């Protein structure tokens, strides 16, 4: 039970199902690392306002909707991220820069 | 698959202290919000104390406020708990816990925000 979606975006923000792994992560866009009933928001460091909106609502919906309330949502930072985080991905390598959104 | 070791428990007399310790094993990448739980006979699961990631915010139960400390040591990974001036309310046994999903803050007064946990070391304080 483990899936990832890239939120990319200005003003129109796409939450795109993406591998599960450090690969798909950039620094510059917010990810969401769903875990069954736990959610992780990662934002990278260059992730814009709008994105980091949007990933607050792409996780409400997987715990809301999908999970029915039995899920918690932790939200990290580039270079911060949780252990259980570390665990399903690895440790986390210098991510490459996102594209222009 | 970290894992949860406690020590140190034992035996104490009414106005004692004593002092738990928690080694956490396994492969690891980063610190990680860690607690002290506690259960009595009789009684259900109860919090003691949590701490943050990295050792600089804690939390308290309300027994706990002015007797223990909690206190961690990221390297060793480990967790500690000093018990001063103990009566026998507080007999149970100690549990150690982790929040491996909280990235900030300690953690809270919950069992079901920690995911990891040990078997527990016995505490007893005879009056
Ligand atoms: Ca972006």
């Amino acid at each position: 039970v483990q899936r990832l979606f890239q939120v990319k975006g200005r003003r129109v923000v796409r939450a795109t199902e993406v591998p599960v792994s450090w690969e798909s992560f950039n620094n510059g866009d917010c990810f969401i690392l769903d875990l069954g009933n736990n959610i992780h928001q990662w934002c990278g460091s260059n992730s814009n306002r709008y994105e980091r909106l949007k990933a607050t609502q792409v996780s409400k919906g997987i715990r809301d909707n999908e999970r029915d309330g039995d899920a918690r949502v932790h939200v990290s930072e580039e270079g911060t991220e949780p252990e259980a985080m570390l665990q399903v991905l690895g440790p986390k390598p210098a991510l490459p820069a996102g594209t222009e959104d | 698959q970290v894992q949860l070791q406690e020590s140190g428990g034992g035996l104490v007399q009414a106005g004692g202290s004593l002092r738990l310790s928690c080694a956490a094993s396994g492969r690891t990448f980063s610190s990680f919000v860690m607690g002290w739980f506690r259960q009595a006979p009789g009684k259900e699961r109860e919090f003691v104390a949590s701490i943050s990631r990295s050792g600089s915010v804690t939390r308290y139960a309300d027994s706990a406020k002015g007797r223990f400390t909690i206190s961690k040591d990221n390297a060793k990974n480990t967790v500690s708990l000093q018990m001063d001036n103990l009566n026998p309310d507080d007999t149970a046994v100690y549990y150690c816990a982790a929040d491996l999903h909280r990235p900030y803050g300690p953690g809270s007064q919950r069992t079901d925000d920690y995911d990891t946990w040990g078997q527990g070391t016995q505490v007893t304080v005879s009056s």
